[PDB]
């Protein structure tokens, strides 16, 4: 069988892995539950063999899955690119880490709480976190060299979304906005932009406080 | 004061009397481009009872590389012409390439002289076979809207820009042509891509009236009528509340509409239900004007594949063939209205300039002794050479034409031209390599909104501490400014040659600066260049500019639907 | 120069790591800083110069690395665990993914003033999770195995911790008690559980309301 993605009709957790499908050109398809389909599938849960019910899963051919972190460590390493020694995969888990930190940071209470008061003691403390890999990045074109990578995409997804939050965030650091954009570079993942698949928003679920609603 | 049979008259007796008449202009470049100490050196001194052969063999020919260094003495802070004749008012950049490198040709005031007069020679052919309404007005996709002063003080202007914003454009085109759908000032206005939309929305606003649909070529109508196919519905729901849409951010273009805008819901209801009703697009514009006479431009050497889009666009109507003509000369004009473009030719005006022919026959290519135009033979193919009052002395294009017939004793012109290309070394590169994929990866960002890259351009601009950057962009729809800014930054890092981007990333080299210009401008340009005086099959685009380039220096500065300066560094 | 993890006095992100440093039987050297060394936090991070910026770190005679997700991956490889396997590095991920949904849940609710109310409701929701845990134990001894792997201790710290909040959650799963019996039933943890190289409190921080303090 070929790849199945189920995800909420949001970019989310699941940006960086269909953007994954498309720089390494993997074909995939997607069901995804509308403004009310996420209640249908519970007689669908237990019903689907999957392991653990949640979304998103994957059927394919080989293996039944779920959750980002493993579904983006699964696909990456049957197309060579989820690591190449014990020091750099894990510092992949580790740039994972950085971003993950920060974008499920912003989603902790994004749609929750009063996020503009939570946004000034997170905002705090961001700047040595994005100071961090501006300054490892200037002598390679990416955090870990030539050929566009998955920590990027979520890293995508990252940059996206402190600069929704808050728009002059990256006022002191220009050397991310051009290295977005050239990760950005790559022609297939461009088209899919173009094409019908592509959904610029909302980054999260649907009723978010902040990054929430139908339309901006 | 035009008189539609006294003009074609003057043209009429002109064909006739070609032999004298041109040595006479011969003559009249002859006494006019003299004193430059470059025609005397090259020995010339005037007049005499020898002006012709003499000359040819005697007074040398000129190439792009060679035309380089004179007119940029005349740009680069000081004006010190030499080649040429007086001190330029414009400069302009002409196709096809110099070792790779931009190619320079100065603009006299004669072409717009010569513009109204050649013109006037071709619409009033064209009336008595094409006889039209002298109240109506016309629907123009025609732009001056951009303007920029030169390292030396000095304008720079495109053919068409420096007569349309020169102080006797009003006046010489009041009695010859109809009224543009766009007030002046949106022919003017900082916005061309806005002013192209709300140009095409003034002419349904008189729709009734129109006689004619205008651009310089084919397949710029065609990317106005998909992007119409794409905006039309953003047209009427703009219409039925009477309110201009926030899209819209220039200052000139929204207070025009702001005073043409009043709640029309009936006519947004006429408009879609007749729109959705057709099929594929095929041929709308009869049906958006019930009184319009025909599509005018270019529609032959590159224009041929173009030409079924437009036929497409064009349905069952005659299509009528643009005047050959250029910021180096106008070299001929259509007085065959009624035949179709493919077999279409134009008629070479007696007094604009002298000339001569390379020819290319006897093997490939060819360095046989030229003649004189109506002194060529019928049915060979030959490489244009022009001698003008343009400063252009023997200029070889590098283009190849065929003797269609005669108009008496003037020739009419076929042109198979579609590429004229062959090149050298260019030092501004920074190949094309490297400029297509940073273009190309600074795209993405604006096709988040479904919008995608007409076309890309470069420059060298020495006026400013330290010599930069400057890029030029055309995109299908409008867009915000911060996404643009971004783009700037890919750009700034994407030309990888490491002069260039040691020097870019420590601004040893000033911060990347983009602007963005709007649509149609390249295709604007285009417009001028397979207009070209010679083989209409010349289009091929320099992709960076040295302070030495022309067309597409007066674009960069006023134009702006937005410009920012790297928000990198 | 033996390998150095450096953390905190406290169960949280280091809390699987420092029993399965004993698993692989591996030397390893500790800095044990307290709640009294926040101006450690300050000095120390620097100066022997981390690239990305985090607590726990881990240094190898060779490697630099942070973030406990990221630090358990890298003990499972020196253990030739990866190479790559799919289904269970998506499926352990998953696991474990179910966890750090259960894991960092408690960490979302760590730093919460109120706590007993989103621990109970995060007690509501952890018969799901862990009914997919049981769902996969039953026919052999622990979560995926014979002889423990990494992931054991880290749903063992989730189950071990949730017990101590409330006391009856495990009674409704017999197959996860053998499971909490076989690890404290292999011969190098329960003879290091008595160790002084043991340690069971806080949860979270002391600065946590609950998890957080003094006593267990
Ligand atoms: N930490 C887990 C949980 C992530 C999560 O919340 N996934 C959502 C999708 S955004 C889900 O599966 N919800 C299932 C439901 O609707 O109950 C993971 O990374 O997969
Ligand atoms: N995802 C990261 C976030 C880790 C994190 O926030 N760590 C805390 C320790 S629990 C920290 O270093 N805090 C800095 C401090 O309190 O000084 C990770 O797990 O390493
Ligand atoms: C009267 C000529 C004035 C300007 C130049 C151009 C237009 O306005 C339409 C085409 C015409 C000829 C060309 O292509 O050189």
């Amino acid at each position: 069988m070929s790849p199945i993605l189920g995800y909420w009709k949001i970019k989310g957790l699941v940006q960086p892995t269909r953007l994954l499908l498309e720089y390494l050109e993997e074909k995939y398809e997607e069901h995804l539950y509308e403004r009310d389909e996420g209640d249908k599938w519970r007689n669908k849960k237990f019903e689907l063999g999957l392991e653990f019910p949640n979304l998103p899963y994957y059927i394919d051919g080989d293996v039944k899955l779920t959750q980002s972190m493993a579904i983006i460590r699964y696909i990456a390493d049957k197309h060579n690119m989820l690591g190449g020694c014990p020091k750099e995969r894990a510092e992949i888990s580790m740039l994972e880490g950085a971003v993950l930190d920060i974008r499920y940071g912003v989603s902790r209470i994004a749609y929750s709480k009063d996020f503009e008061t939570l946004k000034v003691d997170f905002l705090s403390k961001l700047p040595e976190m994005l100071k961090m890999f501006e300054d490892r990045l200037c002598h390679k074109t990416y955090l870990n060299g030539d050929h566009v990578t998955h920590p990027d995409f979520m890293l995508y997804d990252a940059l996206d979304v402190v600069l929704y939050m808050d728009p002059m965030c990256l006022d002191a650091f220009p050397k991310l906005v051009c290295f977005k954009k050239r990760i950005e570079a790559i022609p297939q993942i461009d088209k899919y932009l173009k094409s019908s698949k592509y959904i610029a928003w909302p980054l999260q679920g649907w009723q978010a406080t902040f990054g929430g609603g139908d339309h901006p | 004061t035009f008189d539609m049979n006294r003009v074609i008259d003057e043209f009429d007796e002109m064909t006739r009397n070609a032999h004298q008449v041109q040595k006479q202009t011969l003559k009249e470049i002859l006494l006019k481009n003299q004193s430059a100490i470059y025609l005397q050196n090259c020995g010339l001194n005037g007049n005499a009872t020898d002006p012709e052969e003499a000359f040819k063999s005697m007074v040398p020919l000129v190439t792009d590389v060679e035309l380089e260094p004179y007119i940029k003495r005349m740009v680069d802070g000081d004006t010190s012409p030499i080649l040429t004749g007086h001190p330029v008012p414009a400069i302009s950049l002409s196709s096809g390439t110099s070792q790779g490198r931009p190619k320079f040709i100065p603009f006299t005031d004669e072409l717009m002289e010569n513009t109204l007069q050649l013109f006037r020679t071709a619409f009033a052919f064209r009336n008595r076979d094409f006889p039209i309404d002298d109240n109506g007005k016309a629907l123009q996709f025609i732009f001056s809207s951009k303007q920029y002063i030169s390292t030396g003080g000095v304008p720079v202007g495109t053919a068409t820009t420096n007569v349309y914003r020169n102080p006797n454009f009003k006046a010489g085109m009041k009695s010859i042509t109809s009224p543009s759908c766009s007030p002046d000032e949106v022919i003017f206005s900082p916005d061309v891509h806005q002013a192209l939309y709300c140009h095409l929305l003034s002419g349904i606003l008189f729709r009734d009236q129109v006689q004619y649909v205008f651009a310089v070529f084919a397949h710029g109508l065609v990317h106005a009528f998909r992007t119409f196919e794409q905006v039309w519905e953003e047209i009427v729901t703009d219409i039925k509340d009477g309110v201009l849409s926030n899209r819209i951010t220039v200052p000139s273009v929204r207070t025009a509409m702001s005073k043409l805008l009043t709640p029309n819901p009936e006519l947004a209801e006429t408009i879609r239900t007749k729109c959705m009703s057709l099929s594929n697009w095929y041929g709308l514009i009869p049906a958006l004007f019930p009184n319009a006479k025909y599509v005018y431009g270019i529609m032959t050497g590159s224009m041929e594949p173009y030409v079924p889009k437009l036929r497409h666009y064009a349905g069952d109507l005659p299509l009528v063939s643009h005047d050959y003509g250029s910021s180096e000369g106008w070299i001929a004009a259509n007085v065959t209205p009624r035949l179709s473009p493919e077999e279409a030719t134009f008629a070479v005006i007696p007094n604009l300039g002298y000339f001569e022919f390379l020819p290319v026959s006897e093997t490939g290519e060819g360095e046989e002794k030229p003649v004189g135009l109506t002194q060529v033979k019928i049915g060979e193919e030959y490489e244009v050479v022009i001698t003008n009052y343009a400063g252009l002395y023997r200029y070889r294009l590098g283009d190849v034409v065929k003797v269609i017939g005669f108009y008496n004793n003037t020739p009419q012109l076929k042109f198979i031209c579609r590429r004229n290309l062959i090149l050298s070394i260019n030092i501004d590169k920074n190949t094309e390599r490297d400029l297509q994929l940073s273009v190309e990866s600074a795209a993405k960002r604006l096709s988040e909104e479904k919008i995608e890259v007409i076309d890309f351009s470069s420059y060298i601009d020495v006026s400013t501490d330290p010599g930069h950057y400057a890029i030029f962009w055309e995109i299908s729809g409008e867009t915000n400014e911060d996404v643009l800014q971004d783009c700037c930054n890919c750009l700034d890092r994407a030309f990888i040659d490491a002069g260039y981007v040691s020097s870019r990333k420590c601004k040893t080299i000033g911060a990347l600066e983009l602007r963005v210009v709007a649509k149609g401008t390249f295709r604007k340009i285009q417009e001028h260049f397979l207009g070209l005086g010679s083989s209409a099959g010349q289009f091929k685009m320099p992709r960076c500019v040295k302070p030495s380039n022309a067309k597409v220096l007066q674009i960069l500065c006023e134009n702006v639907v937005s410009s920012y300066f790297s928000t990198a560094f």
